[PDB]
């Protein structure tokens, strides 16, 4: 320990010398002021900086966010079920151009159609009317008509009817009890594979609508089911016209169009009181299903049609095709394609990156650039001192008697610094500038 | 005081509609009687009482149902942008108590002349506001200048979400942190008697701030004015701060004793104040280093920081000897059982 | 670290194809329009606890 | 003093410990045109190679 | 993927950081002595100061806070005034005496 203090003092002794005669290395009149280049060649660097280190973090966390992109859909699917089932109607859409038919894109002419059309919905006197029109107009005017697309899916089923007679005969006799019997309508879109991530998101959909407890319905749905020639099977608000794709999760619904249709126009029903369950579900369009089977019963599909609800052809609506192949509409699904992944590390609590992105700024400077800068009042003493060269000698001589042996002088040359270090009379005394320039 | 309400109100009337048919009421209202005199002449308020009625003639004109600012189209359709025609041209589009403060400043305005009748009643405007004041006033309105620029700069930090389109903290609020850091430091060297320095600070940061608030933020942030309710709050509070820094240009500078406003009063305040001020990181030296920079001194940096060290600690211990003596106390008898449990207790909990 | 995959000529199972999807396919290559091929593969891992 | 320089190192180096797994036994094939049912579909499976 | 890589240099950055406080600071201050913290630090002969330091206690238990107030001034003023600390903690003489 003895030995660490020596050395420090040694180099305390050091600093102080040298740097004294650094300073005097250099004259400068000791009266004219600062001159302007020295201040602006010292302290404009300074300022810049404290600024920069001030502000930094904040420069790279902008730099860090950069919010990315993804690109659009390309394939999309529609099963149709009983519940705990095989389908009973299952289609898909493929393509990647976004030209064709199934999957094209959006026209201007559409989208300046339908946005003319959410305005004149409304009613002058009504002020609920004008806030719900302003909701639907701002709540549409956000995407551009590169994120719009236009799903058409072919009414007849791609494949055949894949079940046994056991499952059916199980169906039926189900139905006939009086039990809960529920639908199920399921949508998905897939994405591009999106490499810098792993994996392909999928964002899948299912809606259940209950079956009517009535045995007229029953019975008609039986008959349907049984392979009767004509019961057109009946799901109402099933389907939905409007769909909006996030970037990631199940599919959101856009509640705005809900409220400016049920309300604007024609009212629909909504006053015996429903709950909230079927609340949101009250601008869903309706479903029919038929059955065609043909020359044997291996053949059977079945064919699917769409109706909207409340008054039809009225300007909200999209023309859909007459198809090609055989003639009957498309079954067409409008879709808000949202492209705004900010997935980039996310954020944990902004609030704590700002607690550590503070704790770090005041650490440095209320610690290290404080001593840098600044001067302890009791370190004065020893850090200015007029002519450090009487401790430099002592320092000298005591490791020169190390070499040489003598370790009595050594240990008697210790207590001789030890005591300069505590009684500042006899330090100023010692080391008060020499005088052989006036002698 | 009433020519300061006027222009007091001509700042609310046109940050209450934040168009440009309104614009060159504050505009020329701070130009020409914020510099011209205590007395802006008599004329230039006739001038100001005749666009006052043209402009709320005007905006009665505008405010029809013929005309094409209807319900059924254009508000639709034009809702949302910041910047287009309409929203951009002053008044021109509802409002459940409607325009007040325009009416009210017409009032306050023939309130004006009404005392003006009841006592009392471009070369030479540079030369009587600038050489031939004659009576000096010699106050030094700084510290006031100071307490107005932090208020603003904590709404432009703790407000931050408003200036930026979890979202993004954004890189144009670094910008106006940057930049408003640099306006402080701009008025601690213009604080060394540079009166020209000051008007041709004062006559930029107007124009920049008119500009800016209205014709780029609008489209920085996709929000248009009115509805952004904070920017209105950092506009009237600039408006101060321009208010008194031409009180200041107009008269003269003071013999500004070079000292803190916080080594007159040897208060509990102070106290506070001064711990606050010596407690956050990088104010003590940024403020040393300002002052040094652009000041006459004769000793080095590190000299300067180990002088105002000193005076720290000189200035708290005095001040706590005051403080301490400020409440006599009977020398002997024990500390009160409540004293004890009004401090102790306190701390064991924390 | 090689393998040898090797997956017999003939498709396990039937075609599932209907008349109006196939009746698609023509149509479709009729025109002028763009068609494309696909082809996939994939491989899968055991289950890595 | 040697241990405490290089000790974070060495926890490092133990910690690192780059793993294995084990090869696919699982492998599929599907050849289709574009947005129909694939053409032919054929899997190959097995674990003893 | 076993947690995979943080920025290498940001691992050493703090890997450094925390070999940087530690001896810098802890370290320091255990191997090493202030150039200041020498006058107190070593004493031939602390002996004086223990007594005072009882006595002070000791009266505190007596009431009598007169002389618990007092005798605190005496102990303030020794660590003002160094040359009183060299000339009350020098080593005893009875040895010999």
């Amino acid at each position: 320990f003895d030995f660490f203090n020596m050395e420090n003092f040694y180099a305390h002794i050091f600093n102080i010398k040298c740097a004294r005669q650094f300073e005097a290395a250099y004259p400068a009149p000791r009266g004219i002021p600062k001159g302007k280049l020295v201040k602006y060649m010292m302290g404009f660097p300074i300022i810049i900086g404290v600024v920069i280190f001030i502000f930094s973090p904040l420069l790279l966390w902008s730099l860090l966010n950069q919010i990315g992109t993804i690109s659009m859909p390309e394939k999309v699917t529609l099963r149709i079920s009983i519940e705990g089932y095989p389908p009973l109607y299952e289609m898909e859409a493929q393509g990647s151009n976004h030209d064709n038919a199934e999957l094209g894109m959006i026209k201007p002419d559409q989208l300046a159609s339908l946005n003319q059309a959410l305005t004149d919905s409304y009613t002058t006197r009504d002020t609920n009317s004008i806030l719900r029109s302003r909701m639907s107009v701002s709540y549409l005017k956000g995407y551009t008509y590169e994120d719009i697309l236009i799903v058409r899916f072919r009414p007849e089923s791609e494949i055949y009817w894949p079940i046994s007679q056991d499952s059916r005969n199980a169906m039926i006799d189900k139905l006939s009890r009086n039990t809960s019997v529920n639908f199920e309508v399921s949508l998905e879109f897939t994405r591009p594979y999106d490499p810098n991530e792993n994996a392909a998101l999928k964002h899948s959909k299912s809606w259940l609508v209950p079956i009517s407890l009535d045995m007229t319905i029953r019975a008609k749905i039986q008959s349907a089911l049984r392979g009767d020639p004509g019961h057109p099977i009946l799901i109402p608000q099933s389907i939905p016209a409007f769909i909006q794709v996030p970037n990631q999760g199940e599919l959101t619904l856009p509640t705005s169009i809900g409220n400016t249709i049920i309300n604007d126009g024609n009212p629909r029903i909504n006053t015996t009181g429903m709950e909230k369950s079927d609340e949101a579900r009250a601008w869903f369009d309706s479903l029919t299903l038929n059955l065609e089977q043909g020359k044997s019963q291996n053949e059977k599909m079945w064919i699917a049609t769409s109706e909207h609800p409340g008054d039809q052809n009225a300007k909200l609506w999209i023309k859909t095709a007459n198809t090609t192949y055989s003639g009957r509409p498309y079954l067409q699904v409008v879709g808000f394609i949202d492209r705004a992944f900010p997935s980039f590390l996310a954020k944990v609590f902004k609030g704590g990156v700002i607690a550590v992105y503070l704790s770090v700024i005041l650490v440095v400077g209320r610690g290290l650039v404080r001593g840098i800068f600044t001067t302890s009042p009791s370190t004065v003493m020893f850090t200015e001192l007029p002519n450090a060269d009487h401790l430099l000698k002592i320092c000298l001589d005591i490791y020169l008697v190390r070499e040489a042996k003598d370790f009595m002088l050594e240990q008697d040359l210790f207590a001789k610094l030890i005591f300069l270090f505590r009684s500042p009379a006899t330090l100023i005394e010692w080391t008060r500038m020499s005088k052989k320039k006036q002698e | 005081h009433t020519d300061i309400l006027c222009y007091f109100f001509a700042i609310m009337t046109q940050v209450m509609t934040g168009g440009l048919i309104t614009l060159p009421l504050p505009l020329m209202s701070l130009f020409w009687g914020n510099l011209s005199n205590p007395r802006p002449s008599k004329f230039f308020w006739v001038t100001m009482i005749t666009y006052t009625e043209c402009v709320i003639v005007i905006k009665f004109v505008c405010q029809f149902a013929f005309m094409p600012y209807n319900s059924i189209t254009w508000r639709t359709e034009h809702q949302m942008d910041p910047m287009s025609l309409d929203k951009l041209f002053g008044v021109s589009q509802l409002w459940d108590i409607v325009l007040l403060f325009s009416l009210f400043f017409h009032r306050y305005m023939l309130r004006k002349l009404g005392l003006w009748k009841d006592a009392n009643l471009p070369i030479g405007r540079f030369i009587h506001q600038l050489f031939h004041p004659k009576f000096r006033y010699i106050r030094d309105l700084y510290p006031i200048m100071f307490g107005i620029d932090v208020i603003c700069f904590l709404i432009m930090t703790f407000g931050y979400s408003a200036f930026g389109e979890s979202r993004i903290p954004v890189t144009l609020v670094v910008m106006l942190v940057g930049m408003t850091l640099a306006i402080i430091i701009d008025r601690a060297l213009y604080l060394r008697k540079s009166v020209v320095g000051k008007l041709i600070y004062q006559v930029l940061m107007i124009a920049f701030l008119h500009i800016w608030v209205f014709l780029v933020l609008p489209n920085m942030t996709r929000r248009s004015a009115i509805s952004n309710h904070v920017a209105q709050a950092l506009y009237v509070i600039k408006s101060c701060y321009f208010l008194v820094s031409a009180w200041q240009i107009r008269n003269g500078y003071p013999e500004l004793c070079i000292g803190n406003l916080l080594t007159h009063s040897y208060g509990m305040t102070n106290m506070i104040a001064f711990k606050v001020f010596m407690n956050i990181p990088f104010l003590f030296e940024l403020r040393t280093a300002i002052d040094w920079t652009w000041t006459d001194t004769s000793m080095p940096l590190f000299d300067f920081f180990n002088m105002e060290n000193f005076y720290a600690h000189i200035f708290n211990i005095k001040c706590a000897r005051q403080f301490e003596a400020a409440y006599p106390a009977p020398r002997g008898i024990p500390k009160g059982k409540l004293v004890k449990y009004m401090m102790g207790f306190p701390i064991i909990i924390g």
